[PDB]
């Protein structure tokens, strides 16, 4: 709920809460938590979350996870109100 | 969920100011536009906006919305003060470095994160400010050099919070050993003895204490020095230590 709302809602409707120790350990280890069907409310879009989470996994080390997050950088699409433009801007808008 | 905030803004505007200001405050920050309530109520010197602290690991809020709103809408020095009034350890560093207010800079750089700690340290070297740089290198990584620079700027409370990390003798042993080298260079006795005692160098204070032909006290000739007897010669007994005895009689003391 944290990751989805905080980062995906950065453009959709802003609502952010963070834990800096948890977010620093995330900057070392966060990438694999963000699969959809693993104890999740479901119905969640993680476009911003995938992109920012991959960057955070890349940054602070755990050089395995930097490479893993390179493979999982961002490929996601804005919702159907943005469908006429994020058809082309799916990879473009968030790397 | 459709990347939109318009009905939240409309609800905030619907009964914004009818005694239902909490309604608009709710339906603006989620909507992203709480500026209008700053124009209405935080133009009325709502000095703070409920700055916070650790809840789970850390959380915070700020009067910085008020600040940057003022800074964009003209009241830039009001924003700078609001950095103190948002306790901005960053904007009281960075945007109070753009518009320099040291009531916001130093108040938000006395104890600020190393990232901004150095950012006011590197901001403050060229003004001839070793104090500022040392007062900004207390958690900024420069500590032993900051002992050396505090030795230039004669800072010891700033050096106290520098040596908060390392040896908390208000200093490093390099500074105290430099002082020892000076005091032995001067040949002065009492400050040398006291500082070497404070810097845990009683042996260096020993060679200057009892043969100095001065009045010698219980520590000054018994703690480090084995003998309270400064008299080692009978001629010295009858002339120099006799003068020491006459001085200590004139001191009002009866023991020495």
């Amino acid at each position: 709920y944290y990751a989805y709302e905080v980062v995906h809602k950065s453009v959709h409707s802003p609502f952010r809460t963070t834990h800096p120790d948890t977010l620093f350990n995330a900057s070392r280890f966060l990438l694999m938590r963000l699969l959809p069907p693993r104890e999740v409310p479901l119905g969640v879009s993680v476009v911003n979350v995938v992109y920012v989470l991959a960057k955070q996994a890349v940054e602070a080390g755990a050089f395995k996870l930097a490479r893993f997050a390179y493979n999982k950088l961002q490929t996601l699409v804005l919702p159907a109100a943005w469908q006429a433009e994020v058809d082309l801007a799916s990879v473009v808008i968030r790397s | 969920a459709n990347d939109s905030r318009e009905l939240i803004l409309w609800w905030g505007k619907y009964l914004e100011s009818l005694g239902e200001y909490a309604k608009a405050l709710d339906c603006y920050r989620k909507a992203g536009d709480s500026l209008s309530m700053v124009r209405i109520h935080c133009f009325q010197r709502d000095w703070k906006a409920a700055e916070d602290e650790v809840t789970n690991s850390a959380d915070n809020a700020a009067s910085f919305h008020l600040a940057r709103q003022y800074e964009a809408s003209g009241r830039i020095p009001e924003a700078i003060r609001y950095y103190t009034l948002a306790k901005r350890y960053s904007h009281g560093v960075r945007l109070a470095k753009t518009h320099e207010l040291d009531s916001d800079l130093m108040n938000l750089a006395l104890k600020s994160t190393p990232a901004v700690m150095i950012d006011t340290a590197d901001y403050l070297f060229a003004k001839g400010q070793h104090e500022k740089a040392a007062t900004l290198y207390m958690k900024g990584g420069k500590l032993s050099k900051a002992v050396e620079m505090c030795f230039q700027a004669q800072l010891f409370d700033v050096l106290q919070h520098i040596t908060d990390d390392m040896t908390p003798e208000k200093s490093d042993p390099n500074l105290y050993n430099k002082c020892a080298e000076f005091f032995m260079g001067f040949g002065h006795n009492d400050k040398a003895v006291k500082m070497l005692i404070a810097a845990q160098q009683y042996g260096r204070a020993l060679e200057l204490c009892v043969e100095h032909d001065v009045s010698i006290t219980e520590e000054m000739a018994d703690s480090m020095t084995p003998d309270k007897n400064a008299a080692v010669s009978a001629d010295e007994r009858n002339n120099v230590i006799c003068r020491i005895a006459k001085v200590a009689k004139r001191q009002g003391n009866f023991q020495l």
